[PDB]
């Protein structure tokens, strides 16, 4: 029987964060098959330190922890695994740092099996902060690398087609999902992600409409309309309507919609007012503008305009393609028992001993 | 997830195609619960597992290792032929 | 037991 | 006793270490019970079993036919200088 | 969801037995994983077979398979393994064959969903009956084989030895074989009593060498016997044996031991060697008593009144005038019924079987 | 239902 603690030797420790952190591939047989599981050994490394009352060997595994990770992220900041894989991690080592911290809020999902694990002579409040932090700056470098790799996609798949194509999107989306679900990331920390994600694809698409006479005619209203439809099956198909991501492609939407109703009497303006709830007064004239079929009369823009201006919110045309939603951790404890966890061979820490 | 990985004829395993099949049998694993025997087993599939990369891992760098040095042996021995 | 507090500021890392 | 195969070097592992790693592992999953995800997961054991013993018994074969061809090669290029 | 049946075309049945049966190898990763799987397979067909209502089908099958078995028998039935396999898959085939009869007294131990899976048009009982009369004899090949096995280690190994056979040899054969009989899942109850079987002749080889010989009637040989029977006594503890039957077979070695080391001088000295001695005929106590080597000059020669004061006493016995243990004498194989939790619903067929062209159903 | 009793004699092997 164990106590589901890591003894290492100090000399060790420049070892341990370089094997475990620094040279840890985020593709393994062991981190696949147990996910999250660099940041249980570093916490159960963390217990026995302070199971010694060490505090210059806490100090020390803290410190290089989120220097190493930070280390890792600045030399492979543009791959997408190793980002997704550190999110997942830095976050797992939050929770575990919290579910063990002794304090009666973050163990109200605890066995008594686990409760007997946590924390008894230090109290790690400011390091739970400093890494929280961390984990913020890791969602938006994620983000960045996400983005990078959609952006060049949008246009074409969403637009310009009859080089990539809506199902290259969705393929993209798929890869991006089986990734962090594979990394054992948090599924409310996935949602905010793909919400991200649908955003970025629909300020893209309305952006590149907006700015596009060829891009306003009945025609691509059809297809943006079906295209938006291939996306909310995606959500579907992997339950994510609550992600508040569908919710993010409206301005889209109603831009699409727009380019189908009728244009010409009175009742087609005041229809078009109330419609475009979501739209501003320059995306709705903008868009009128730039139809190609009648071509919309100057006086029904007029109409349009005069109506619209119940609306006291300055008048924009383009959307923000950078802007991301901030990013909440939510405590997810884990049912984990610290007390079985062994260390598989591969991960080159035959140098630590269980206690 | 793993369907492509286990039908896969084992000479022509790649180590994404492990780390693929690794992931679904911890996914099974995982949701047979904390029995510690379950933990066990567990734990002896991932030294399973880590055999299983080692041998298609080191036959494939081996194999592409040899075909190169063979493929510009063949050129050399070609050029001295004449 | 009282926990003994460790301080943490973004100046102890880099 | 399968602690013997399992702490092999896998570059040492023979078919009889491959068989043997089946049958405690076998046994392992038999005492879990007949769930069928239980099951489930033991035929996809099987099959990595399968994978691991082919690789042990045919693993050395591409690389030996690759190693006499070279080493042929070689012989050449030193008798034709 | 599967019914736990196996479908194959008729034209395939030569290429299933060919690959099931004549070469399916004893020691393989799908069977060590799953032992008894290819009698679990086997029975799933005859399911299939029985629920078309095909009687020249499972007629076909069932012959087949038998006529298989038997012609692997044959060819490599010098091998333990492959022996001790088609030993263990026979009875499993047979425990099926009961399990999923429909007779309610085989269904005691059934779940709910095994009870579905029973047989609805064909009662086999008279192929179970022949099934049966083959095990027995596959039995019989078995003990042959291990028999001439062990047979070149006993004397060497329990006699001759000291502190090329040792003792040793022994128990690392005896592992072997309960290893490999574990392995194939062979029913514990059998494993029981091929091990029984296997004390038997170990202890006969040996007693019928005391008394053939001279040089084996010492008081330092009956220490050394003692010692090697309690390493085997030691073996069977240790693999938890021990109502097997093989300790007590032992006895008559086990009692003649002792005479070496008693004492063998006064009246009283007779009168407890005539109750320990139950398991030794008069003839074997008196032969052993005859051969006896003195350890010293300060032991003396069992005297010629002390064996006839034996004698004597051993008189209203009934009268058994015989000497050596049959070695090759083999206990009569039972194979009680041993119904299994296996789930036929969900068995898949591991590709290394080379059974692709039979399908679930 | 009565299932059907197979026959089965020895000149039905080898």
């Amino acid at each position: 029987d164990f106590q589901g603690m890591l003894e290492y030797k100090r000399e060790d420790e420049q070892k341990l964060v370089k094997n475990l952190i620094l040279e840890l591939k985020p593709r393994g047989v062991a981190v696949n098959l147990i996910p999250g599981l660099p940041a249980y050994i570093l916490f159960m490394c963390v217990r026995h330190a302070d199971y010694l009352n060490d505090d210059q060997k806490v100090r020390s595994l803290l410190t290089s922890t989120i220097n190493s990770i930070k280390k890792v992220l600045k030399k492979r900041g543009d791959d997408f695994e190793t980002v997704s894989f550190w999110l997942s991690n830095t976050c797992r080592f939050l929770h575990c740092l919290k579910q063990y911290s002794g304090e009666e809020g973050f163990m109200k999902h605890n066995t008594s099996r686990q409760n007997e694990h946590c924390l008894t002579n230090f109290d790690l409040a400011e390091y739970r902060q400093v890494l929280s932090d961390l984990a913020i700056q890791i969602y938006q470098q994620l983000v960045r690398v996400l983005e990078n790799i959609l952006q060049p996609m949008i246009v074409s798949g969403m637009l310009e087609h009859e080089t990539y194509t809506l199902d290259s999107i969705l393929r993209q989306l798929n890869s991006f999902h089986s990734v962090m679900s594979q990394h054992g990331m948090d599924p409310e920390l996935i949602k905010q992600v793909v919400k991200q994600m649908f955003y970025i694809v629909g300020a893209i698409t309305l952006n590149n409409l907006l700015l596009r006479k060829d891009m306003c005619s009945w025609s691509k209203g059809m297809q943006i309309r079906y295209n938006v439809s291939q996306l909310e099956e995606w959500l579907r198909d992997k339950n994510l309507m609550n992600s508040g991501a569908k919710e993010t492609l409206e301005p889209l939407i109603q831009a699409a919609q727009l380019l189908q109703v009728k244009k010409k009497t009175d009742d087609d303006a005041e229809a078009i007012c109330s419609m475009c709830n979501a739209l501003t007064t320059a995306q709705i004239v903008k868009v009128l503008n730039l139809y190609t079929p009648e071509r919309v009369s100057v006086s029904f823009i007029r109409t349009i305009q005069m109506r619209l201006r119940d609306r006291k919110d300055s008048p924009q045309l383009l959307m923000d393609a950078k802007h991301i939603f901030p990013v909440t951790f939510p405590f997810n404890p884990s049912s984990l028992a610290l007390e079985t966890i062994q260390i598989p061979a591969s991960l080159g820490l035959g140098f630590i001993a269980r206690v | 997830e793993d369907e492509g990985a286990l039908a896969k004829s084992p000479l022509q395993l790649t180590t994404d195609d492990v780390y693929d099949i690794s992931y679904v049998v911890g996914r099974e694993l995982m949701a047979l619960g904390s029995d510690p025997r379950v933990t066990r087993l567990q734990f002896k599939i991932v030294r399973v597992m880590e055999m299983l990369e080692t041998l298609v891992n080191e036959g494939s760098l081996a194999v592409e290792e040899l075909r190169m040095e063979r493929d510009n042996l063949k050129q050399e021995v070609e050029g001295l032929r004449k | 037991k009282k926990k003994r507090l460790l301080s943490f500021r973004d100046v102890d890392f880099e």
